[PDB]
């Protein structure tokens, strides 16, 4: 799921079935292509290099689910946060609970960026144009091509953004890149339209 | 400090086996259990198993007969193999160590007693697309500079299959500025990707891109100029 809190203010994320039997809950954070890193072992012990901000609930109160809790939120703490819940009372999880995405709304719009084709792709026979969108939130764009005035019905690429930044990519062959006065890349940006072109 | 680090063949055919690597070092591996994991594609971690010198492993009940762990002493690392893959066993696998814990209460509460299980250091990773797709290795093409004082600059990294691509720029020598963008899965079912870096406009630096493909072996080094 999702969760998205204003910087300073207090994060909690829900993860795992209600409690049975008595508890050992460990988290683990994962930052935008990165591999898990460990959080909170036995339900809120911290291992080397994790502030008190974070705490877990206790493994304790029968029927409840387990919560991370993070204080204080700053732009470094948004990431996917995953459990691993140990029940006295279940088989053991060999999958982790479902994770669940923070958002910290430090606050929007895109930055695009348009390169033609290099010289190199072109001595190769290939042109690519490459439309470079970053630094949007939230995470909607659509992304639109103009060959000239006129829309491009093939050849487009593009990127569902992640954390945003999102590409798109339009195959053309050198002598389609050559003929048209330019083309153009359109990103459409709640409400807006952010407008680049190229030109031979 | 204790450092591990995965290695494997980026791309598997469906029915093959699937054979990786975690290189350790800072510790040795007898007197840690390890856990291998693997992480899908948008979706949560999966703990494969732990394994143990003493013999106190443990393997996912759901891959039961097709999964093998083992430590290697003499050149201290932990494998992994798995067989009769398919396309659900594509993911970024992980090597971690695994410290045990113990919840004890009064005798009263015996059979509530319990150890758990917490992975504390991890490795990178390793990416793994089980596919029929042969690899491509990716084609590399600058994108010159041209136009705040600051411009962009880039590579682009066309058509190449399976994931992963790494990028750096000036082998390491420049992290700032930079973006790497996530790779566009194309209709032609390759992959393509870009890296930007943003720089002052004024004939210092030289500004190259190292591109690696390791499903293929493929390593390009682009110099990218105005």
């Amino acid at each position: 799921t999702f969760v998205s809190v204003a910087p300073g203010q207090t994060a909690r994320i829900t993860c795992g079935e209600e409690s049975l039997g008595s508890r050992s809950v460990i988290w683990y954070q994962q930052r935008p292509g990165q591999a898990p890193s460990l959080i909170i072992y036995n339900n809120n012990d911290r291992p080397s290099g994790i502030p008190d901000r974070f705490s877990g609930s206790p493994g304790s109160t029968f029927g409840t689910t387990a919560t991370l809790t993070i204080t204080s939120v700053e732009a470094g703490d948004e990431a996917d946060y995953y459990c691993h819940i140990w029940d006295s009372r279940r088989p053991t999880n060999w999958v982790f609970g479902e994770g669940t995405t923070l958002i910290v709304l430090s606050q929007a719009a895109p930055s695009v960026t348009l390169f033609p084709p290099s010289s190199e792709e072109l001595q190769a026979n290939k042109a690519t144009l490459v439309c470079l969108i970053s630094d949007f939130y939230p995470g909607a764009v659509t992304v639109a091509w103009k060959a000239d005035s006129s829309p491009v019905k093939a050849g487009v690429e593009t990127t569902t953004p992640s954390k945003y930044a999102a590409s798109s990519y339009l195959s053309l062959t050198p002598e389609q890149w050559k003929s048209h006065k330019s083309y153009s890349c359109q990103v459409t940006h709640e409400g807006s339209t952010v407008e680049k072109t190229v030109a031979p | 400090q204790v450092h591990l680090q995965e290695s494997g063949p980026g791309l598997v055919k469906p029915s093959e086996t699937l054979s990786l690597t975690c290189n350790v070092s800072g510790t040795l591996v007898r007197d840690n259990y390890w856990s291998w994991i693997r992480q899908p594609l948008g979706k949560q971690p999966e703990w494969i198993g732990y394994v143990h010198d003493s013999g106190d492993t443990n393997y996912n009940p759901s891959l039961k007969s097709r999964v093998h762990l083992s430590l290697d002493k003499s050149k201290n690392l932990v494998s992994l193999r798995l067989t009769g893959v398919t396309a659900a066993d594509s993911a970024i696998y992980y090597c971690a160590t695994t410290k045990h814990g113990r919840r004890i209460y009064g005798v009263v509460a015996f059979k509530e007693w319990f150890t758990y299980f917490y992975m504390d250091v991890w490795g990178k990773g390793t990416s793994v697309t089980v596919s029929s797709a042969s690899t491509k290795g990716p084609s590399v093409f600058p994108l010159a500079p041209s136009s705040g004082g600051t411009a962009a600059l880039g590579c682009l990294v066309k058509d190449y299959f399976p994931e992963p691509v790494t990028v750096s720029w000036n082998s390491g020598a420049l992290t700032s500025g930079v973006h790497t963008f996530p790779a566009v899965l194309q209709s032609s079912g390759l992959y393509s990707l870009s890296s930007v870096v943003t720089v002052p406009s004024s004939g210092t630096q030289t500004y190259i891109c190292n591109v690696n493909h390791k499903p293929s072996n493929t390593k390009v080094d682009k110099r990218v100029e105005p």
